DNA sequence: CTTGACAAAAGTGTTAAATTGTGCTATACTGGGAGCTGTCACGGATGC
């Protein structure tokens, strides 16, 4: 039923293996490429990356790489032609070194592909992470071009090797960066590890596993319980409201759980009330020293007024609105003890 | 399959471009591939050839 | 409501201590993997 994973397993099953030979005229026609970017870019003045990929903008394809990297990246018929054309103005020593470039760039390109075959049967113990099999190969592939830009096959190493140091890297890494639904960076996931790598061998040897105490000892110096028992805390994911409950197939988790974060009906007219029975409690108050209240507790701008604002307004020392917010307040506390009707909403 | 094309003073191609039947390769005008497909510039053999393909 | 003196609350600048992000490891490693059955009726796209 059309298989994404057979897609690409005879898709890279198309492009064979490279024994010694291929490989090191690849490497060899890359590197030459490469310097041959560092001549071109004393050539017209340029960078190395800039006439770098401008090489590829003429052979991975033309309109399609300057199209879209997204809206803003760099200009086609500005900041890309004119490079074009002003490598264009150059003798046959010079002007070679093109021809050179491009080639070794082709050269990346099939050097990538034909060791893919390893990355794909890299990722394959790997499986069982966050990620599924495609999505843990592809990334595993990206460490494969890294591999072989900074690849040197002057040192006689087969580059299987020095291939699958950068894919085992890249996927473990890729594992950090997606992993649980919450993003947990590196250190925390190495730490985790460890701990986890601990319980695994004392619960092998003991016949039963630890406690905070035994483990965060063989964790060595700075360890004690609650700060693997805090790790352990972080270590759990978040789970999902799709799961289901018990014997029935239709009942979900998430119907299950309230919403705390809006007014409840109750609450409305709880506020609603508090809001009215003080403003009705209020107007017992000298024309001033009511709105001093209001003002110093947030019920007119909805902020507090400090005592130099509550007096500069009034033309009164800040010593005086103290005085009066004080009194107003034992002059409300006279009338509430005798309605007991703001006597409510104690919590 | 393609169609060799040799030239001497460099050339105002480069790998990858198309073709046409008669358009300028290399030297000032020297050599002119006619037919249709890719364009091979080749430093070591000094040629730049054509293997026949439409561009679809 | 006022004037001055002061504790505490809250500010603001520099720094010590953590937390977080990035990189590389060159002997040679070169196409995964798990499978699951005792429906049933029908309606449409597709194949003989």
């Amino acid at each position: 039923t059309s298989d994404p994973v057979r897609q690409y397993l005879h898709e890279i099953g198309q492009v064979p293996l490279l024994t010694l030979e291929e490989e090191i005229d690849l490497a060899r026609k890359v590197e030459e490429g490469m310097e041959a970017i560092k001549k071109l870019s004393e050539a017209t003045g340029l960078d190395q990356e800039l006439i770098r990929e401008v090489v590829r903008a003429k052979i991975l394809g033309t309109a399609r790489i300057q199209k879209i990297p997204g809206l803003k990246e760099k200009p086609d018929p500005k900041t890309v032609e004119e490079v074009d054309g002003k490598l264009k103005s150059l003798p046959k020593e010079l002007k070679r070194y093109l021809h050179i470039a491009r080639e070794g760039e082709a050269a990346r390109q099939h050097l990538i592909e034909a060791n893919l075959r390893l990355v794909v049967s890299i990722a394959k113990k790997y499986t069982g992470r966050g990620l599924s099999f495609l999505d843990l190969i592809q990334e595993g592939n990206q460490g494969l071009i890294r591999a072989v830009e900074k690849f040197e096959y002057k040192r006689r190493f087969k580059f299987s090797t020095y291939a699958t140091w950068w894919i085992r890297q890249a996927i473990n890494r890729a594992i950090a960066d997606q992993a649980r639904t919450i993003r947990i960076p590196v250190h925390m996931v190495e730490t985790i590890n460890k701990l986890s790598r601990t319980a695994r061998q004392l619960q092998q040897e003991l016949g039963r596993e630890p406690s905070y105490e035994e483990i965060a000892e063989a964790m060595g110096p700075g360890w004690d319980a609650k700060r693997v028992e805090e790790t352990l805390k972080i270590a759990q994911e978040p789970v999902s409201l799709e799961t289901p409950i018990g014997d029935e197939k239709d009942s979900f988790y998430g119907d299950f759980i309230p919403d705390e974060n809006l007014p409840s009906p109750v609450e409305a007219a709880a506020q609603s009330l508090l809001s009215e029975e003080l403003e009705k409690a209020l107007s017992k108050l000298s024309e001033r020293e009511a709105m001093v209240l209001k003002l110093r507790k947030g019920l007119i701008d909805g902020r507090e007024h400090t005592l130099e604002e509550v007096g500069a307004y009034f033309g009164v020392t800040r010593e005086r609105i103290r005085q009066i917010e004080n009194k107003a307040l034992r002059k409300l506390k006279y009338h509430e003890s005798r309605t007991r009707k703001l006597r409510d909403f104690l919590e | 399959k393609a169609r060799v094309y040799p030239f001497e003073d460099d050339v105002e191609v480069t790998t990858g471009d198309r073709v046409a039947p008669g358009d300028v390769l290399a030297d000032g005008g020297k050599v002119k591939s006619e037919i249709y497909g890719r364009v091979e510039v080749d430093l070591v053999r000094n040629v730049v050839r054509v293997v026949e393909s439409y561009d679809i």
